[PDB]
């Protein structure tokens, strides 16, 4: 993942992060738990709207408004932030 | 009975001795065996199995003598050949093709004719269109149905609706001018019927659908009363025709603008019949039509639209 | 032929009590029982089968047969109660 | 109950579809509906067979019956509900575990223990509605009146669990033969996570998944329904990429020939007809209306196969054209194939003198694009197919061919044929649930081919040891393929190149004659060939190169087998075999849908599809084989689709009337493309029945006729022994006062015909006809059960009479044939579904030598659609005329009256069964003595073995 | 405590507890359920798992199958024991709680 990010393979890096998050081990060998790995995905996926194509970015972030009840207010803004960076201001207002 | 008449007049196993033709028998058989029995399935199945069409109705067909009973009885036989499904229904016409354009046109005129046909007869006509529009591979039939769904039917659109299409595909406008300068005179005596047919058939469906309104379905002042069920079957067969026109790209390309411009889905969905129990199957058909009526396709090019493109165009449409 | 019999009870408990309260008991009838666990189709002839069987000859004799001058279940497929199972 | 009268709110499979998503979505809807109707019919039949009843003093269902396809659930539990994957709503996995007592009947026990991954089973919770100490059920009454079903949940099967609870994955079953103790087994089951979500979004305190008491398994041809639907859902979600040359004809737009090689620019004018032609005279006969000539430097005295043909009219340059004054020109060059071995290898070669229409199919099958060929009964459609396979394999050995077929039986005939052609046995692979019991003497299963590769690798390494011994090379070079490869490159190639250097630098002009016989190094390897070199350097250098190609071919095979030394596990070996080693992969259309989501993940790649029986494949199941691979780019890599079928024979079986008749699901994709007027090749010469029998059905086909040997073979010239005519239609009057009978809805029977067919089969058996050569057919399923019951009563009990080769419906006998057919046309009041000409053409074409049809003439002689066949039957008497003097075989010709005695005419079933009783009885001693002699010589000849 | 002393009944109650526990685990996985109710259900599941083991002891005492050898780790796959809470497992959404994580 760290290689792919440095080589700007952001869509492939996000594919491998989802593979990491799909593993239910409490922590990775780099010391990151699944919630921290999923946060790195939401970071990567919201701040790169143009560069990512394989992931329904809206769907995964709403799957965080679900379950992660302690950060709902953050994730609604994070979903809008994704659309604002895409310059899709109409859907930003919908969010 | 059918078999005694059949053996005397047309059955091939009596071909050495069956009687000379008598067109008045066709009127007799249609009235007594088909029509007055409400198109009894067993009677019609026995007539069709006995080759009544291929031996009697069609070889003797001449257009100057074809009564309404003769034309309708041919339609009834083909509908029987079609509900069997396993049969080359159009075979006898493909052999003797000369009178089929006159037969078909006469059948279209009966579909618009309101006086003097029963609603059960009108279901049979409209069923023959569904059969005719279905069998697109038989060229004798396809050359007829192709005339009813061609760019000339856009003469019934509003000028503003045609202008929208010419902005969508620029070359249509030059084609439309060539059509307009043609269809204003050149074979307009024929071509005016062909282009207005589906507009007039839509209007007849609206009247049948309005006849099922509970403030229209009352008994007449003369005393005749209409059973709803044959009118409901007419409506159900009509939505099937509209779906089948919509589901084939060469018909859809022209008819989709007509289906929208006629507001026929509004007339369906606001009718009483949708809300009734009896119209439950009509409702399912209208919902199947509503799907095709705005399918994810660019009809003028045939290009499949993606879910992204349809959603993006919707947002852009509402914003403007 | 073997001096044996078999009984199937409607329940195991009936068999168990019948087993436990009669095994190795003397009994009047058996002295001391030892007990342990475990149509033709009308007008169709039927062809006789030769004895002990369970090619054809190239010259044949022809019999001088001359023509003659509700139904019910005979086969299991004719019966709806068996066709269902 | 759909009769065709009413409208239904269903999709239709008409000729044309708006888009690919439209086409898929109509297929999804109608296939989901049909498979649900199949599931209903299976479960109702099973649950009647299990005969559930309420226990007389408990609130629990007890099953008093038995069925092959169901077992009582001893226990069921859910073991895992995995968290939703990132971006998904449903759980990732829902693992049920079911416990069942399989019972002690061995064949059923084998069947349950051979449940495999992705097999579909239904967990069912049911009760009786009616209370009795055991209960009978009537199919004349509704199911929901008698038995109550309160839950059905489908599961994917995962493998059976062992004693500890580890999972017996598929490849362990070939080797883990240690039987699990007792009769209980456990299976792990994948519940559908969407339905588990739906079952719990309602909330839970009661639980549906506790309630189950049966598990039901589907048969080998209907398991695929969930895999079909899963496939289509995926193709609707993803950007499906059908080839640009192909999407138009699947949707039915553009010119229908846009997929044909005439319009495609990618067609190649030069093709190597490797062995399609037996001789240069055959080349000339195969292309009527073409100028055929040899190229310069060849002469018709020596022009011999193989032939490259150049079709000048397929070149797109303007300088080459059908110019006036000469015919279309085919240029023939024979190929001097330089043989790869010095041994006396007689090559496997085609021996079928293809007729011009078959060659037109084979030519079109080598060209890219869509090739449709219509194969009337007896026209060599299998041999056309196999030659297309062989020609592709030789012309483009880098290309992989997937063969899809409706039946496993046609897949057997295919592979029996291919092995007789020059196809290397390691390159063939066959896949399917039948693979445990393949009928070929060579095992082409994944397991079978791996064992072949392991076996051949060992025998090749023995040759490497033998080669090293000839070279006097000391070392462990035969230990592995890897050791052998370094031995080849460093040592064998060096010595070989050192030989060619001496020949080329000196041997051409400044060494002794025949010195090649001295300096050739591998003489000790070919020590089992005498006189290897003749003593002429100009000639011996050629066989020396032929000796080298033999050595080089050994190491080429090894270098491909190296993977079997690195992949040491059965799963990984079959993956390498399936994706890399096999060039020709054979699969059923059922199995292609099941294995797609594995094959797509393995990276399985194929270039050509050959479909056989394509008219019998459903439109949905025909399409799916096109998409067993990922598109590597903006277009699919498939180069050829060949479809072989016959739209004038029967459609696919669709058993719901509405989905059959309204939505036209009985239209195969093959039949639809024919209605679209896609160009197709009619195989126009029939080689497999009498011309007299053939006349009864060939009226349906344009130009269909007979091969020259059909007039010539003695079995077609001679009459059917004991019959005056080679076929008859026999008017069966009422027997015991009844015509047809019908105990269940649409379950028609006719006992008068069934008793006549039994006597008529017995009559043939008294005449000495082999029982294997007679098959009894009927148009209706109901009569087929009755004929079986009659024959099981009245024939099978007698060892002299025996049992016919098969008693079948016509529909299930499609694609099969026999010498003698006795055909029962059950109906007597009104014509049946035989009025479908596709039923008729199949029924009338199953015979080769005699077809005797039992039925009421007056029901059928009046029918328009049957009139062409009936006018031929009307040439002969409507009563069976027999010649009981003529035991089988007769020297009498088919068209002459017998000179010995006189015939007798069988009036009816009563006279037939009375005559046959006396004819049996009067000949019984002589017939017995023959059988006693035949069984003695059987047992005596085997007694020495 | 053991309700029934019969070996066949003990296996039935064991399966019932396992049957009952599975219903409760589905509820903990649903995110809409309050922290207190989730914790309570998590305690109930752990008690039932302990009770399940207790029934296995009664089955073992009665000469039945020693299910502790056949105890597949699948139950451990969802519930991981905390190093300081030897024998207590947290399932489902209980891993998402602050502090428990």
């Amino acid at each position: 993942v760290e290689y792919l990010i440095e080589r700007d393979q952001i869509d492939e890096a996000a594919k491998e992060l989802t593979t990491l998050v799909n593993q239910d081990q409490n922590v990775s060998e780099k010391g990151r738990t699944a919630h921290q790995l999923w946060t790195q995905l939401c970071d990567l996926i919201s701040k790169n709207p143009v560069k990512i194509f394989s992931l329904n970015v809206d769907a995964i972030i709403r799957q965080g408004i679900y379950r992660y009840t302690d950060q709902v207010g953050f994730l609604w803004c994070s979903l809008a932030d994704y659309y604002i960076r895409s310059a899709e201001f109409e859907r930003a207002r919908d969010v | 009975t059918i078999s005694a008449v059949a053996a005397k007049f047309w059955a091939p196993f009596t071909a050495e001795t069956h009687e000379n033709f008598d067109a008045k028998l066709i009127d007799t058989i249609y009235d007594n065996e088909m029509l007055k029995t409400s198109f009894n399935s067993r009677k019609i199945m026995m007539l069709e199995f006995s080759q009544y069409l291929e031996a009697y109705l069609w070889p003797n067909y001449v257009p100057e003598k074809a009564s309404k009973a003769w034309n309708m009885s041919i339609v009834v036989m083909i509908n029987e050949k079609f509900r069997e499904r396993n049969l080359d229904s159009w075979n006898c016409f493909t052999k003797k093709s000369e009178h089929f354009p006159h037969f078909f046109k006469s059948i279209l005129q009966l579909s618009l004719q309101e006086e003097g046909l029963a609603s059960s007869e009108h279901c049979a006509l409209l069923t023959f269109l569904v059969n005719a529009f279905g069998s697109v591979e038989t060229p004798i039939v396809h050359k007829e149905t192709r005339k009813l769904v061609s760019i000339e039917i856009w003469a019934g659109l509003l000028d503003s609706q045609r202008e929208d299409l010419f902005k969508k595909q620029k070359k249509l406008k030059k084609i439309w001018e060539n059509v307009r300068q043609k269809m204003t005179a050149a074979a307009a005596d024929n071509n005016e019927f062909e282009r207005t047919y589906l507009w007039n058939l839509i209007e007849k469906f609206k009247r049948v659908l309005n006849s099922l309104e509970p403030n229209e379905a009352q008994e007449s002042e003369e005393g005749e009363v209409r059973d709803p069920i044959d009118s409901i079957k007419y409506c159900e067969r009509f939505i099937e025709l509209l779906i089948d026109l919509e589901s084939i790209l060469q018909t859809r390309r022209f008819f989709n603008s007509v289906l929208h411009s006629s507001h026929i889905l509004t007339h369906c969905l606001l009718s009483s019949l949708i809300s009734t129990d009896a119209g439950s199957l009509f409702f399912q058909l209208v919902q199947l039509l509503k799907f095709y009526a705005r399918f994810e396709i660019d009809d003028l090019s045939g290009r499949q639209l993606t879910h992204k493109e349809v959603s993006e165009q919707h947002y852009q449409s509402v914003t403007r | 032929e073997k001096g044996c019999a078999f009984i199937e009870f409607t329940t195991r408990e009936a068999a168990e009590r019948a087993a436990e309260r009669s095994f190795n008991k003397t009994f009047i009838k058996g002295k001391r029982l030892t007990i342990r666990w475990g149509t033709p189709v009308p007008s169709v002839p039927i062809l006789p089968v030769p004895d002990g069987l369970a090619a054809a000859p190239r010259s044949l004799v022809v019999p001088n047969v001359r023509p003659v001058k509700s139904s019910s279940i005979y086969y299991p497929s004719q019966d709806p109660t068996r066709l269902g199972a | 109950n759909y009769t065709g009268d009413g409208v239904l709110a269903l999709d239709k499979l008409n000729l044309q579809f708006l888009t690919l998503h439209d086409y898929l979505l109509r297929n999804f809807n109608l296939f989901q509906l049909e498979s649900t109707y199949e599931i209903r019919q299976d479960l109702e039949d099973v649950l009647f067979r299990m005969k559930p009843f309420q226990h007389e003093s408990r609130n629990e269902t007890v099953f008093s019956g038995w069925a092959r396809m169901a077992l009582q659930i001893d226990h069921f539990q859910i073991s895992e509900v995995a968290k939703p994957l990132v971006g998904e709503k449903s759980p990732a996995v829902v693992r049920g575990v079911v416990t069942v007592n399989i019972g002690r009947r061995q064949d059923i026990r084998q069947e349950w223990e051979n449940l495999r991954k992705h097999d579909v089973c239904f967990l069912v919770a049911c009760r009786s509605r009616k209370s009795a100490s055991g209960l009978k059920f009537d199919v004349r009454r509704p199911f929901s009146e008698q038995i109550e079903v309160l839950s059905v949940r489908g599961c994917d099967v995962e493998g059976m669990l062992d004693q500890d609870g580890h999972l017996l994955e598929e490849f362990t079953a070939w080797e883990k033969k240690a039987k699990i103790p007792g009769d209980l087994r456990k299976f792990r089951l994948l519940l559908d996570p969407n339905q588990y979500r739906i079952d719990m979004e309602q909330g839970t305190k009661d639980d549906i998944y506790d309630t189950f008491n049966l598990i039901v398994r589907r048969d080998s041809k209907t398991n695929n329904f969930k895999a079909v639907l899963q496939t289509i859902r995926d193709l609707l979600n993803t950007e499906c990429v059908v080839p640009d040359w192909l999407t138009d004809v699947i949707l039915g737009y553009g010119e229908p020939d846009s997929a044909h090689y005439s319009k495609l620019s990618s067609a190649v004018p030069e093709l190597d007809f490797n062995d399609t032609f037996l001789s240069f005279a055959h080349v000339k006969e195969s292309f009527p209306g073409y100028k055929i000539e040899l190229a310069d430097g060849f002469d018709e005295k020596e022009a011999v196969p193989p032939f490259k043909l150049e079709f000048k009219e397929l070149e797109r340059r303007q300088d080459v054209e059908i110019k006036p004054g000469e015919l279309r020109t085919i240029l023939v060059t024979p190929l001097t194939r330089k043989k790869v071995t010095p041994y006396s290898y007689d090559p496997r070669k085609n021996q079928v003198k293809f007729t011009p229409s078959q060659v037109e199919a084979i030519k079109s099958g080598m060209q890219p694009g869509l090739t449709m060929v219509v194969g009337p009964p007896g026209t060599g459609k299998t041999d056309v197919a196999v030659q297309i396979i062989s020609n592709i394999y030789h012309n483009w050995p880098n290309q992989r061919t997937l063969i899809v077929t409706h039946s496993n039986q046609a897949l057997n005939q295919l592979f029996e044929k291919i092995i007789a052609l020059d196809v290397d046995e390691r390159h063939l692979l066959r896949m399917g649930h039948g693979e445990e019991a393949l009928e070929t003497e060579k095992d082409f299963s994944r397991y079978g081919r791996v064992n072949y590769v392991l076996k051949e690798r060992l025998q090749l390494l023995n040759c490497v040891e033998k080669l090293a011994k000839a070279l006097k090379i000391v070392g462990d070079v035969a230990y592995t393929c890897e050791n052998a490869g370094y031995f080849f490159r460093f040592s064998v190639c060096r010595v070989w190149e050192e030989f060619l250097a001496k020949v080329t630098s000196k041997g051409c002009n400044k060494l002794a004659e025949g010195i090649i016989s001295e300096i050739f190094p591998f003489t000790g390897f070919f020590k089992d060939i005498p006189d290897l070199f003749s003593g002429n350097n100009s000639a011996d250098l050629k066989v020396a190169h032929s000796c080298w190609r033999h050595i080089e071919q050994i190491f080429e095979k090894l270098d491909e087998f190296r993977a079997f030394e690195l992949l040491r596990n059965g799963r990984d070996r079959t993956e390498y075999l399936l994706v890399k080693e096999a060039k020709i992969i054979a699969m059923t259309c059922t199995h292609a849908a099941l294995r797609r989501n594995e094959l797509v993940k393995l990276g399985f790649r194929y270039d050509n599809i050959v479909m056989e029986e394509a008219a019998q494949i459903l439109e949905v199941e025909t399409f799916i084989p096109l998409l067993l691979q990922n598109p590597q780019d903006g277009h699919n890599r498939l180069k050829r689709w060949i479809m072989i079928g016959d739209h004038h024979q029967l459609p696919p079986v669709v058993q719901n009337q509405a989905f059959q008749k309204y939505s036209n699901m009985e239209q195969s994709l093959f039949a639809r493309l024919v209605r679209l007027s896609v160009p197709n090749v009619q195989l126009d010469r029939q080689g497999r029945a009498r011309a007299q029998i053939a006349e009864l059905y060939q009226w349906r086909y344009n130009g269909l006729g007979n091969l020259p040997h059909v007039d010539g073979l003695p079995q077609f010239q001679n009459a059917n022994a004991g019959f005056a005519f080679p076929f008859q239609f026999i008017d069966i009057p009422d027997f015991n006062g009844h015509g047809e009978t019908q105990p269940s809805p649409h379950f028609y029977q006719n006992l008068g015909e069934a008793e006549y067919a039994c006597a008529l089969y017995t009559y043939m058996r008294i005449l000495g006809y082999p029982a294997e050569k007679i098959s009894i057919l009927t148009t209706y399923n109901g009569q087929a059960q009755l004929i079986r019951d009659v024959f099981q009563r009245r024939c099978d009990t007698n060892p002299l009479i025996g049992m016919p080769a098969k008693v079948s419906t016509v529909d299930k006998y499609q694609g099969q044939q026999n010498d003698f057919i006795i055909l029962s046309l059950v109906k007597t009041r009104n014509i049946g579904h035989i009025r479908d000409v596709r039923r008729l053409v199949v029924a009338l074409s199953r015979a080769r030598l005699g077809l005797y049809v039992l039925g009421r003439s007056k029901v059928f002689m009046d029918c328009l659609e049957l009139t062409p066949a009936m006018r031929i039957f009307a040439k002969y008497p409507r009563k069976l005329v027999i010649l009981p003097f003529e035991a089988h075989p007769t020297i009498r010709k088919w068209n002459e009256r017998s000179k010995d005695g006189e015939p007798m005419e069988i009036q009816d079933t009563l006279h037939m069964t009375h005559f046959v009783h006396e004819f049996y009885m009067s000949n019984l001693p002589a017939m017995r003595d023959a059988y006693e002699q035949a069984m003695n010589e059987y047992m005596e000849s085997q007694r020495l073995l | 405590v053991k309700d029934c002393r019969n070996l066949s009944d003990a296996e039935r109650f064991r399966r019932e507890i396992v049957r009952d526990a599975s219903k409760k685990i589905t509820a903990i996985q649903n995110p809409g359920l309050g922290e207190f109710k989730l914790r309570d259900l998590n305690d109930e599941v752990n008690r039932l798992i302990k009770l399940k083991h207790a029934w296995e002891q009664r089955i073992r005492e009665l000469g039945g199958t020693d299910y502790r050898k056949y105890a597949q780790k699948e139950l451990d796959a969802i519930g991981r024991e905390t190093g300081n809470s030897r024998g207590y497992k947290y399932f489902g959404a209980a891993k998402d709680l602050p502090g428990v994580r």
